[PDB]
């Protein structure tokens, strides 16, 4: 949905999620995943570059030495046989960046969370909310077909 | 417990928590309280009135004193 | 302690106003409160004699008497001794203050603490 | 090394300790309203000539630096300049909240945060300004932290 | 109170430079422009019914949300007809405003601290340079922009055996707190 | 890992936990003033007097710079010092003796106490020994003979440890320069040890520390090495001393006094000091460790890794190292 | 030739041991004290008031709250307007007493000193006794006063009244006629009235010259206009009559002091209104409104109406006076903080012109120059 | 002494002269001010100077020419009374994320 919301903050730790007004997302509402997902932030947080060694356990390594036995192993594996995937939370930006690196090592399969194999990406008005929130608002009849809204 | 290690590292005498809980709880005979902190009000905390409807003690939410309905 | 005067010259003072004083009170470390009025200045009628002459200390004086002594009160320290608090509350200490590291207080995160704790706010995700 | 010479030893230092502590002259170093404070502790009541003190104008002839007052960008220099100037024996009491931690002026521009930025400082004295009683109080206990200064003892045991 | 000289100036006062004028009892207020200022406080200075030969202070005002943010504000009384006036007017970082030290010699202070605090320079000021803040300070302390806490800190610094001056790198941050309530308005 | 958690500068993490032992020296000053303004934590154990490390204290943020008690021959002691560390730094060493304390038990087996005491505490991550440049088993100096053992033992206890190799460090607090130039205002001339013909490598004491602190920052690249350090260029004694004369504005004296004599004059002060049960003044001059190291020329050995292979090239020894002696001028 | 001295900086250029021109430099207890205001509540504010001009500390605080109610149009009640009258005349009292006994060290006289410090160590007890500290008291808020006079005081600073009325007596006879002080002050630092008024000077400093002019008596801002004192003003001013001045100031703050305690009222201390100053304890401890508005006034502060005045009080130094722009919210927007120091020093210049050092000396402590006041 | 704004760019320009002319005479007492004779290179410290003002030519406000040369001779006085291949990228990426 993209709903606006504010985050609220003291110091390095966010402290609450509040809803904020925007008409044509969300009025004023805010779901209880949303709200409370600030939590999540503060456990199970990667927060250094590791490698996992001979013996499966992971090293914290250096920036420099992670990238370079990356590029070591990519450019060691022939380039049809590289795959990158997108998470369910990612930027434009990022995603972007992946898709070009994937593309100028020689590889074309790179592809998004829940996408599917065969998906005809070609048409906007084909894969979003044509009608928007507010022709829902203007709807008189749904039919909800494949989901659980 | 985590709480009190978390502000407390003596851990050798007795934290407010275990002194707040062996105090027993307050039996009185009506069905609502006037919780002032102790026997002076102008030097407890603001007032608070309890209600005791619950069988369960009711902590005070100031002074924590835990009053008990008498019947 | 009279043989302490001679270098001291402070005790010697005391003990010079000790002559006509009062002993209003002890308390439990030892320490002699002294009251005396009369024809007596204001700022000079009530004192105390610490009890330890090689290293009396400004902070010797426990919460029971400072107020006495300071003027704050005219109740005494038996009287503040019998109204001290139960259920809780620690033993007077001195200002230590330089005597040692294991007797100066110390923060959470200071490396001289016996248990140092880290400030991070975060978890990590600890393979 | 021994148990006689190391008694001769503890005399000497006991001794060259009382002198220090009882002849301490310490400079003012006067700025903000702690400075006025200081003049009530060298009044009549609170008497400083007592214990030995007298205020040195000259930082050559002074003991020890009293900081008393806010410490500005603009005075720092000139703050450590003083100290330099002082005889190798020498010792720094920071006298009020702005001289320790910066104090009401913590967060703001041309304030030192405290004094022990620029000069290493022995004693603090909290207040805001300290009773003359809590000064004199830190001046007793820097009698007292250089009434255990075993300067001959570890001359002798180098 | 004692508001006769203020409505004598307005009587007696040139019209062309009174932009405009405030009857208040915080204190009457004249605005004008900054090319006359200097011709109105000669004339308030030396006319007889309206003697404010004192100048109590010069002060500025940020006001970052207009064309020209500075305010510069004088405040002058009068003691042989017992009344204080203010007359202010509005520059800008970089534009020159007319200087009274001549007029009033203690002027010349209150425009050195105006141009420390603000940077609101003066045409015709002996001297213009810094009186309050560091040796070599860079910014302008009291604009609103401004941090509280300042650009750069000093310390001592042991190999040069000087007092270094440095960027802020200050622990426990200023805590900004929002007290303001939603119904004040 | 170390982990940096700050911009810079002071009131920062940088993750290092350092303890410095033998900070309160001239070496040291640098050394922990560099390790404070990197952001990291300074643990200085100092030995005698509470007041030594009092100029370390105002170099870190609070509670970074935290002075420790501890009896050089106490090994509970020194585990106690070195409990929290992370790194460790060894500057310990007097360029006399004492009669409680020789070369060899100042240098070597300090160095080996420093070492198994590392080895012992697995959270040890780098270990940075200095020694001299002169530092052989070969060399005539007994001082120079104990650093390299040392270094040798550091080496064969602790493979993961770096050994820095100064030469002669020149600064406000130096112990050749100022002696030079107090004997100078003194006496009006200074003695030159042997025609000073000698030729040596001074060094900036700042630009030692910051090699210091670029091998610290090392991200692996010299676990087991030893850096010798030197100057830009190669000064002669005599050079040297001109140098402290033309800064000091003074008309240069040499007396030149031999070796056999010079070695003369110095020798009863050692059998003194093994005899009497009193403390002797120190040599400032007129030692005879220092001619011992000064009958043989003290340079890099072109071989071994420079500051050109550190990463920082030194500095001219021209105004800005002497810019202390001026307060010697008039 | 340029001579130099270093918190007070002055460079002086000599001729012959005559003081051809003297030029300060002030800066150096800068301390950001207009912006922190800014940056800060009114309540919160108030103590950087307390510390501007330290040696006369409540008079700030009077000026500030006179600026805030004014901005305000909040009503003083009489009891606190008597208890802040009576504070106020002590510490014109200790400021005076200070001001002349640094004057006369300065001069060389050393003894008068310690005398008037046991005189302001009595005035500080005063002051612990009524509020928290000896120094920075923050006792006068706006509306009124923090606390209620504690029972005795009056008895108290009525024996005060006695021995200080024979201090001053004293002090007059020790140093008023001696040959030595009149040599160091009469000509010495003469200024007219037509230079104090082009120098900005306020108080005994531009009373002095005989302006017979007075903030007390011009703009009453309290019961001063039923006090009936008098205002000593200078024949010919100079370091001579300013110091008769502050002598005869001390006087008539015995006498208003005195006439405070004989005429104080019964009635509150503090604004009635709760939304501009703190309810009591107990009163927010039994009342819900009051715990509201002891809640709201100690996170918020009262939003004073969007305006910008200047109001100026009868400092011992001199016309001490607080800029207050506001804009409607909880915290000033701007603060200016008009010193008579900073004028008076600036008077230094044309002042200790064809004098000696000592002559400089001698005017700096005339002027007493407070250096916080002045670098605010 | 302060003068009037320029209200025109040869005026401003005539200013400009004059402050560099300025601080060209000044250059020598910072010689001895700072004492730094053997990496100065005084012809080198003039060019810099030069350099400061052709980088500021971008500049055209007449106003904002006098306030930066007000704020030049400011500092001018200042200094006179001694008040002192992984691409640029990859090394910033090393560095800190804050870039
Ligand atoms: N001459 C020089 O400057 C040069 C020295 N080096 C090497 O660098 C090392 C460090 O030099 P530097 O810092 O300048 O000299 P210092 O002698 O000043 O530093 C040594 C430090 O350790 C302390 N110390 C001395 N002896 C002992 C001991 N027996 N037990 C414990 N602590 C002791 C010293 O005094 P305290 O006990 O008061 O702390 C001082 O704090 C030298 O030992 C040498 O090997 C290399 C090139 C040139
Ligand atoms: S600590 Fe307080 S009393 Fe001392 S100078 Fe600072 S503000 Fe004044
Ligand atoms: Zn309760």
């Amino acid at each position: 949905v993209g709903s606006n919301i504010r985050i609220d903050s003291r110091g390095p730790e966010v402290m609450r999620i509040v809803p904020r007004l925007n008409e044509d997302i969300n009025e004023e509402w805010i779901s209880d995943k949303t709200r409370f997902c600030y939590d999540g932030l503060k456990r199970q947080r990667l927060n250094d570059p590791m490698i996992r060694g001979p013996d499966g356990r992971f090293k914290a390594v250096n920036w420099r030495d992670a990238l370079s036995v990356i590029a070591d192993i990519a450019h060691q594996v022939k380039p049809e046989e590289i795959v990158g995937v997108a998470g369910k939370l990612s930027d434009a930006e990022s995603m972007i960046a992946l898709k070009d690196f994937l593309n100028r090592m020689g590889s074309n399969d790179v592809w998004g969370e829940g996408i599917g194999v065969n998906t005809n990406a070609d048409f906007r008005s084909g894969y979003i909310m044509n009608t928007s929130i507010a022709g829902l608002e203007k709807a008189d009849v749904f039919l909800l077909v494949g989901t659980q809204p | 417990s985590n709480h009190t290690a978390k502000w407390m590292q003596d851990t050798s005498k007795k934290s407010p928590m275990e002194l707040i809980n062996e105090v027993p709880p307050i039996k009185v005979e009506g069905r609502i309280v006037a919780c002032e902190g102790d026997t002076n009000p102008a030097l407890g905390h603001p007032i608070e009135f309890i209600c005791l409807d619950l069988p369960e003690p009711a902590v005070c939410k100031y002074c924590g004193l835990r009053y008990v309905q008498d019947h | 302690g009279y043989l302490r005067c001679l270098p001291d010259g402070n005790l010697l003072q005391t003990k010079i106003h000790n002559i006509g004083a009062t002993l209003v009170g002890v308390d439990k470390f030892g320490n002699k409160y002294y009251e005396k009025l009369g024809d007596t200045q204001y700022g000079r009628h009530r004192w105390v004699e610490y009890a330890e002459k090689s290293r009396y200390n400004a902070s010797q004086v426990p919460p029971e008497w400072h107020g006495w002594l300071h003027f704050i009160t005219d109740h005494t320290g038996d009287e503040l001794l019998l109204l001290k608090p139960k259920r809780y509350g620690v033993e007077h200490k001195e200002n230590l203050s330089g005597e040692g590291e294991q007797y100066i207080y110390h923060s959470k995160g200071h490396a001289l603490n016996p248990g140092q704790r880290d400030w991070t706010r975060y978890q990590p995700w600890e393979s | 090394v021994s148990k006689a010479a190391e008694f001769v030893i503890s005399k000497v230092d006991d001794l060259m300790n009382w002198a220090r502590r009882g002849s301490i002259w310490p400079m003012t170093f006067g700025l903000a309203c702690c400075a006025v404070e200081m003049m009530h502790t060298g009044a009549a009541r609170y008497d400083l000539d007592r214990f030995g003190i007298i205020f040195r104008p000259s930082p050559r002839q002074s003991d020890c630096m009293i900081v008393a007052g806010t410490l500005t960008n603009k005075m720092a220099p000139a703050l450590r300049k003083v100290y330099d100037q002082m005889p190798e024996p020498r010792w720094v009491i920071s006298m009020g909240s702005c001289a320790n931690g910066g104090g009401y002026y913590h967060y703001s521009y041309s304030v030192v945060r405290g004094c022990d930025r620029i000069v290493p400082v022995d004693i603090y004295v909290p207040g805001c300004p300290p009773t003359a009683e809590a000064l004199l109080y830190g001046l007793l206990q820097l009698q007292k932290k250089i009434n255990r200064r075993k300067d001959f003892l570890h001359w002798w045991t180098k | 109170d004692n508001q006769f000289i203020f409505k004598y100036s307005w009587e007696t006062l040139p019209k062309k430079w009174v932009k405009k004028m405030e009857r208040s009892e915080h204190g009457n207020r004249f605005d004008t422009k900054t090319d006359y200022l200097f011709q109105l406080l000669c004339f308030l200075k030396l006319h007889t019914y309206t003697r404010v030969q004192v100048l109590i202070d010069i002060c500025g005002v940020d006001y970052p949300s207009r064309k020209r943010r500075f305010e510069v504000v004088y405040n002058l009384l009068s003691t042989r007809y017992n009344s204080r006036i203010r007359v202010q007017t509005s520059a800008d970082e970089v534009t020159r405003i007319s200087s009274v030290v001549s007029l009033f010699p203690s002027a010349g202070w209150w425009e050195r601290e105006v141009w420390d605090m603000f940077g609101v320079s003066f045409i015709n000021h002996p001297d213009l340079r810094r009186i309050l803040t560091d040796y070599g300070f860079e910014g302008h302390p009291l604009r609103k922009d401004f941090p509280l806490s300042g650009y750069v800190e000093v310390r001592y610094d042991d190999p040069e055996k000087r007092v270094v001056s440095e960027p802020i790198e200050m622990t426990q941050e200023f805590r900004y707190f929002d007290f303001a309530s939603p119904w004040e308005q | 890992h170390l982990v940096r958690k700050g911009t810079g500068g002071r009131s920062s993490v940088s993750g290092i936990i350092a303890t410095v032992f033998g900070a309160t020296g001239f070496l040291g000053r640098y050394v922990v003033q560099q390790l404070a303004k990197m952001g990291s934590q300074v643990l200085v154990p100092f030995r005698g007097s509470e007041d030594c490390p009092r100029h370390l204290k105002l170099m870190g943020d609070l509670g970074q710079i935290v002075p420790m008690k501890y009896n050089p021959r106490d090994e509970s002691s020194v585990k106690a010092v070195m409990a929290k560390a992370n790194v460790v730094i060894n500057l310990i060493g007097r360029d006399y003796e004492t009669r409680n304390y020789s070369f060899e038990e100042v240098h070597y087996h300090m160095a080996e106490n420093l070492a198994k005491i590392s080895r012992e505490h697995g959270g040890i991550l780098r270990f940075i020994q200095v020694s001299c440049l002169g530092a052989s088993p070969s060399s005539p100096s007994r001082m120079l003979r104990a650093k390299a053992a040392a270094e040798e033992v550091v080496l064969r206890e602790l493979p993961e440890a770096t050994i820095l190799k100064p030469a002669v460090m020149i600064g406000t607090e130096d112990r050749i320069l100022n002696p030079w130039a107090h004997f100078a205002k003194k006496y009006g001339f200074i003695p030159l040890f042997g025609n000073g013909s000698t030729k040596i490598q001074p060094v900036y004491v700042v630009d030692v520390a910051a090699a210091l602190t670029t091998v610290l920052k090392d991200d692996g690249t010299s676990m087991g090495k030893t850096y010798e350090l030197g100057g830009p260029e190669i000064f002669t004694v005599h050079d040297l001393a001109e140098l402290m004369y033309e800064t000091i504005r003074e008309w240069p004296r040499y007396v030149k006094v031999p070796f056999p004599i010079a070695k003369a004059l110095a020798t009863p002060r050692e059998i003194l000091l093994n005899k009497v049960p009193f403390p002797l003044p120190t040599p400032e001059i007129l030692n005879l460790d220092k001619i011992q190291a000064l009958t043989t020329d003290t340079i890099v050995s072109e071989n071994a890794l420079t500051f050109n292979d550190l990463g920082i090239i030194p500095h001219k020894l021209k105004g800005y190292p002497v810019e202390f002696l001026i307060s010697y001028r008039k | 030739f340029t001579l130099n001295f270093g918190s007070l900086r002055l460079v002086l250029e000599m001729n012959g041991e005559v003081v051809e021109r003297a030029e300060p430099h002030i800066g150096l207890l800068h301390r950001g004290t207009e912006k922190l205001i800014e940056y800060k509540t009114y309540l919160q504010a108030l103590p950087y008031f307390d510390r501007l001009d330290y040696v006369s500390t409540m008079a700030q605080e009077h000026a500030y709250s006179l600026a805030v109610e004014r901005l305000l149009n909040c009503e003083v009640p009489l009891r606190a307007q008597y208890i802040r009258v009576l504070f106020c005349e002590i510490t014109r009292i200790l400021n005076h007493l200070l001001a002349l006994t640094t004057h006369a060290m300065d001069v060389g006289a050393s003894t008068p000193f310690l005398w008037a410090f046991e005189e302001r160590e009595k005035l500080l007890e005063f002051y612990e006794r009524v509020s928290g500290a000896r120094m920075h008291a923050s006792f006068i808020r706006p509306g009124g006063v923090a606390q209620d006079l504690p029972l005795g005081l009056c008895r108290d600073i009525d024996s005060f009244t006695q021995q200080f009325a024979s201090r001053i007596d004293e002090l007059e006879e020790m140093l008023t006629g001696n040959r030595i002080w009149k040599q160091r002050l009469v000509d010495i630092g003469t200024v007219t009235a037509q230079q104090a008024k082009d120098w900005g000077f306020s108080g005994v400093m531009l009373r002095g010259p005989g302006v017979c002019w007075d903030l007390r008596r011009a703009a009453p801002y309290d019961v001063y206009d039923q006090l009936d004192f008098d205002v000593p003003v200078g024949t010919r001013g100079d370091c001579y009559d300013r110091y008769c001045i502050r002598i005869e100031e001390m006087r008539q703050s015995m006498r208003i002091i005195w006439q405070c305690l004989n005429k104080i009222p019964s009635g509150m201390i503090k604004a009635d209104d709760r939304k501009l100053c703190p309810p009591s304890r107990c009163r927010m401890k039994l009342s819900m409104e009051s715990s509201i508005h002891h809640f709201e006034l100690y996170t918020e502060g009262f939003s004073v109406p969007a305006s910008s005045t200047y109001t100026a009080v009868e400092a011992p130094k001199g016309e001490f006076g607080v800029f207050l722009v506001s804009n409607g919210s909880n915290r000033p927007y701007r603060c200016k903080i008009r010193a008579p120091g900073f004028a008076h020093l600036q008077g230094l210049d044309f002042m200790s012109k064809h004098h000696m050092l000592a002559d400089v000396v001698t005017i700096i402590g005339t002027q007493d120059i407070v250096f916080g006041e002045v670098d605010r | 002494k302060v003068l009037p704004n320029s209200a025109s760019v040869e005026e401003a320009r005539q200013r400009v002269f004059d402050f560099f002319r300025a601080t060209c005479r000044s250059l020598p007492s910072v010689m001895e001010i700072y004492n730094l004779y053997d990496v100065t290179s005084v012809a080198q410290l003039r060019s810099t100077v030069a350099s400061e003002i052709r980088k500021n030519i971008g500049v055209s406000d007449p106003k904002v020419i006098d306030m930066l040369l007000f704020k030049g001779m400011e500092e001018l006085m200042n200094v006179v009374n001694h008040s002192k291949a992984i691409s640029p990228f990859l090394k910033n990426f090393y560095s800190s994320n804050y870039f």
